[PDB]
């Protein structure tokens, strides 16, 4: 069997930077090496076949090189829409195999999150659970700290976060944090606050309501 | 051919089988090789097997030998993959991939993917709650409006806004698995506050496994 | 090479019968001819060497005769534990050769099978699969048919069967048939039935259980 | 009392080699001729070759000349066979057999046999499930109990009952190859129904190729 190994596992660069991804085969695969682009929950798309043949409609900033056991994909001018996982794949042997992927991210100027807080709906509270939501909109970089305080008591193990894919146009993230409480517990407290720490904000930003 | 169109999301109990279709919409599977490739959660592409109808050949990755059958039906112009004795580990997105029958050819056409969930957990439709901003929040000129889609199984739910009309500045977050074994997600739109005066904002939630179709208008409190 | 030919390739005899099996060499091998007994999944056992010399422990109902090209093994009074394949082997020429074997089988009175049906284990259902098993126990002769029915629907392509070697004490066979469904398909139906056809049964015998214990 | 003890069953890929060992306990290979004999499924005994270390001699059957090599290490009382360029036709039980050095001697000692499976498939240990009657099935007076040894590769598995104390009425069936390409086997025993009330029934399963050892109590 042919084992395909990609390097690096991920990279970040600025718009217009030239970046390269490596693919090595455990044994010679001649020219039979293909590269695909995949955005999350989308079909892969063929970029390059036979090591260096650009698929029709693929921008010229994509190129491929190599033979035998060593291949490279180059992007000469990284664009915001190039954020994706890139996969090599050998078509040499009887049983086909893919490399493990390289995740390509954009570097851009810091953008602080716009922060919003949502109390639980009266509809939800009727059925005995309280979901409190904090939204961080259109920020860069990805790393963000979101803390929940209920009457200034920091909350532990009762919150979950979800993050968007880096935006294909603006290269920003958005993030949701959800605090889950019983209706009984929610009704015993007044001040609900989400506190956000991020590189774009001089001091942590707090959004709060009184029940 | 022009477009590989796969069947919708499926949920199966462990031990059951799943048959996924791939229709060569506006084209054929004559003198092509037809592979199935899967992508398990946060993992890479994994080749399962291939048929080349014209040659009467089929092959599988060792780890799928005896588990997968790939069949092509000319009548329906449809390629099928049947995966049997399903386990938790088979929860993934399954893609059909077409290539020329010639040795060495690349996959130039892919289907959109089919999500399969393998679980003994019961199907359950979501409760949809508004994410309503305070008037103080909207007073700054931006209204963040959302819907919390709570306690459903299995994935997926689809969320749209205004039945397809609002896409820009919609963030529909990836689902989270909660400690209950149920999924939740939120979808938010951020719009100029004055637009609350000139149009409705309705979240459209569809959970096909439970036959749930819910519309919720969202307003500040 | 010296080629060893045994006849017959199989035989059926009654307990207490005189059984003779033949072994012929393509060239003269003097007295250097050995007989082995082999039971299924077991190593061969030396019975006789030098055409006629019994190994220690071998019962005197076994005897060997011959020289040159023509040899025989004789069981004076066939016993149930004698069911086996027997092989001759020449040790005269440097490139040793075995005969192709003779299978010795017992004929006895017809015995209809005892029949047991086993629902799938809760342990297996927890995993998602339902193997339903039908056991036909200690019957004669070997020919037996099992058909599966699920709510009276005849099943095809979802069962497999295996049969034991003839028993060393009573010369009977046993058979197991396994019907394999997904738990999801198993839970859709109530009546699981094994229908058994055998010479000892004038009409087929069907055993059933009701899933959930109806 | 000499005993020849062979190495365990193994799967080997097509084109690979297999080396099988045969160890003399309570005895040696020092004044003996040492043969290997194979038995393909449902076929006869096929002599492969022999070495006689005391005389430094070797001989091989024409159909195995080149592909089979037989060697001895008297210092560890161990005999070996190596078979190269394996094909599906080489799937078989391999037996070591010992005879006297003297001309014409018979094979009076045999190993237990080693099943070599030539396949590209992976080794996989079984799951062991109890076979127990509906409680009304025991109301009859005879109880059949068993274990279903499901989804293993390669052969074989061994099944004992109550650590080998229970042998009467045991039937361990031939494995069946499922459409998955994995084996399944059942072992059953019949006992008086009342014995269900007075002792345990446990099946001891061993799949050495995967080092899987399972004891399973059987209960209706």
């Amino acid at each position: 069997d042919v084992l395909m190994t990609q390097s690096p596992s991920s990279l970040s660069a600025s718009v217009g930077d030239r970046v390269t991804i490596s693919c090595r085969a455990s044994q010679s695969i001649s020219s039979f090496l293909n590269w695909y682009q995949q955005k999350p929950g989308k079909a892969p798309k063929l970029l390059i076949s036979a090591a260096s043949s650009l698929s029709s409609g693929v921008p010229s900033r994509f190129s491929g090189s190599g033979s035998g056991t060593s291949f490279t994909l180059t992007i000469s001018s990284l664009q915001p829409e190039d954020v994706a996982t890139y996969y090599c794949q050998q078509s040499y042997s009887f049983l086909l195999t893919f490399g493990g992927g390289t995740n390509v991210e954009i570097k851009r100027t810091v953008a602080a999150p716009s922060v919003f807080i949502f109390p639980p709906s009266d509809e939800q509270l009727k059925s005995g659970t309280a979901s409190v939501v904090c939204l961080l909109n259109n920020f860069y970089p990805r790393e963000a700290k979101v803390q929940w305080k209920v009457d200034n008591a920091l909350q532990s193990g009762n919150s979950q976060e979800s993050v968007t894919e880096q935006d294909s146009k603006d290269s920003t993230y958005s993030l949701s944090s959800t605090l889950t409480l019983s209706k009984a517990d929610y009704e015993k407290h007044k001040v609900y606050a989400c506190e956000v720490t991020h590189q774009g904000l001089s001091s942590p930003v707090t959004k709060s309501f009184n029940r | 051919q022009v477009q590989l169109v796969q069947s919708g999301a499926e949920v199966r109990k462990p031990g059951s089988s799943v048959k996924i279709s791939c229709k060569a919409s506006g084209g054929t599977f004559n003198n092509y090789a037809l592979s199935w490739v899967r992508q398990a959660p946060g993992q890479g592409l994994d080749w399962m097997g291939e048929i080349t109808p014209i040659f009467g050949t089929e092959k599988y990755a060792q780890k799928f030998q005896g588990r997968v059958t790939i069949t092509a039906d000319e009548s329906t112009n449809t390629l099928y993959m049947d995966l049997s004795s399903l386990r938790s580990e088979d929860s993934a997105v399954y893609y059909c991939a077409r290539r020329g029958y010639i040795y060495g050819s690349p996959f130039d056409y892919w289907g959109q993917g089919t999500l399969v969930t393998v679980s003994s957990a019961s199907t359950k439709g979501p409760s949809v709650f508004p994410l309503a901003p305070s008037s103080k929040s909207t007073s700054g000129g931006t209204a963040a409006l959302g819907c919390l889609v709570k306690d459903y199984f299995p994935e997926p739910v689809t969320v749209s806004w205004n039945s397809g009309a609002l896409t820009s500045g919609v963030h529909t977050f990836p689902a989270v698995l909660q400690s209950s074994g149920l999924y939740s997600l939120s979808s938010v739109v951020t719009v100029p506050s004055s637009s609350l005066g000139t149009q409705t904002y309705i979240c459209n939630v569809n959970h096909k496994p439970s036959n749930t179709k819910v519309d919720k208008r969202v307003e500040p409190k």
